[PDB]
């Protein structure tokens, strides 16, 4: 394994050059909007972003380590969850808008045109704008998101131990970033510890998020990709 | 079997 | 201006030690349906709430907080409050959740009620997990007032993430204390900070199961408990 | 006006 023999800079490196591609919207500026269009859009994008989230999970050290049937799992559990601090990620220069696309800019106002959306358009503008003042570096947002990518299906199963352990080294790469940046030891902890509290919020929109999806289905009035369905069902809501 | 399946293959 | 961040790491280890609610009991009993189980258990929720509200109060820096934040963050937090408890008193049995001295559970119970064994399952790995890692009882406490401040810290500011500074400068010097190196420090700080998420996710699962059960409406939920439940929707 | 707010301010 080499995830465990690269130093803190490689492993930088390594995950900076694995991020996926802004993709576009089919977003049509003389379409007016209607709920059936504008969630067609997104779940449209998100199907198009899963391709690549999936191939780009294969270029995170360690996770090729991993039984194929692990693999499925990590990605199952935490995909929105990857989605969702993408999409935060590339929002934080916009001000109480999410950037869902370059050509897909949306405030609050428009979330409130699909019933229940607004709710977790405010979440994500919140998370958007604890990363803002607290000027996450993209450095650190990689390293957040591969922790994701680690971490949250890890508690839902010899191999845990590796996972762990990459994990342990992704944290001494985070330190080692901060302390690049000139802070303290104890700004080192206390904004190691923010940066990880963060993701308890993003659980936690992921899991709003996948039962807004589940109603989507429910009522078929919006168009759902099949790979898109088959992570919805990979959570099982009842 | 599923689709994430196949392309965690390929 | 207040009296949280002055106080120094051990004074904030023995208010939050002192803090800390009792172990309570579960009725006296005959083999668990699935409307007497839940009963027990709501029954048992109800009375670790009014604990959980006056140990909230005693948390360095949440009686700062206006009322209406102070409501927030309990709202959005109990359930995860109430999940550390339990997985923390379980630690010493494994494969098994002690809701309370005398009502020790298995996940064979847990298929007493219907999707219930899930969560059971979460819940018994999160305790496995703690024990794994020697989970310590002033690093228990910790991570519980860091659920209550942060879980709803994105759905309301400055005070509350200064005093969530003042718990991860907590959870440190323990750990220097223990004799840990600055590496294995951050590496533990990380991996307990991890569960947290884990944690959300259980709440998030258990939060579903209690909107199901008020919709069956066959297990008595209290007025409390009904109060608790509708503030996540 | 609810139960939570009688009991923080008991
Ligand atoms: C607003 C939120 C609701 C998540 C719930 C939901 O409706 C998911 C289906 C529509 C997809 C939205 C989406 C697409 C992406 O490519 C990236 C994303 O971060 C999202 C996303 O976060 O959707
Ligand atoms: C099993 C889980 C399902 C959570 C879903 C649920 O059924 C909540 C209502 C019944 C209360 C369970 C409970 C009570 C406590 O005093 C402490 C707890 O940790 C729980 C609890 O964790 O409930």
């Amino acid at each position: 394994s080499l995830a465990l023999s690269l130093t803190a800079d490689q492993m930088v490196s390594a995950l900076l050059d694995a991020e996926p591609p802004i993709l576009y919207s089919e977003y049509d500026p003389t379409r007016p909007f209607s709920e059936a269009s504008m969630m067609g859009l997104l779940t449209n994008l998100a199907d198009r972003e899963l391709v690549h989230m999936i191939n780009w999970a294969k270029r995170v050290p360690g996770f090729v380590d991993l039984t194929l049937h692990d693999q499925v799992h990590l990605l199952e559990c935490a995909w929105l969850e990857i989605l969702m601090i993408g999409l935060v990620w590339r929002s934080m220069e916009h001000p109480g808008k999410l950037l869902f696309a370059p050509n897909l800019l949306l405030d609050r106002n428009q979330g409130k045109c699909v019933e229940g959306m607004v709710e977790i358009f405010d979440m994500l503008l919140a998370t958007s704008s604890r990363f803002r003042m607290m000027n996450l570096q993209g450095e650190e947002f990689v390293c957040l998101k591969s922790i994701i990518l680690l971490n949250s299906g890890v508690y839902t199963f010899e191999e845990k131990d590796h996972i762990h352990r990459v994990l342990d080294k992704i944290t001494d790469t985070l330190i080692h970033l901060m302390a690049k940046a000139g802070l303290t030891l104890q700004q080192q902890h206390q904004r190691l510890a923010q940066l990880l509290l963060i993701l308890s919020h993003i659980r936690h929109m992921s899991n709003k998020g996948m039962e807004h999806l589940y109603s989507m289905k429910c009522k078929n009035v919006v168009p759902l990709s099949d790979l898109l369905l088959e992570m919805l069902d990979a959570h099982r809501l009842h | 079997h599923k689709i994430l399946h196949r392309l965690l293959q390929d």
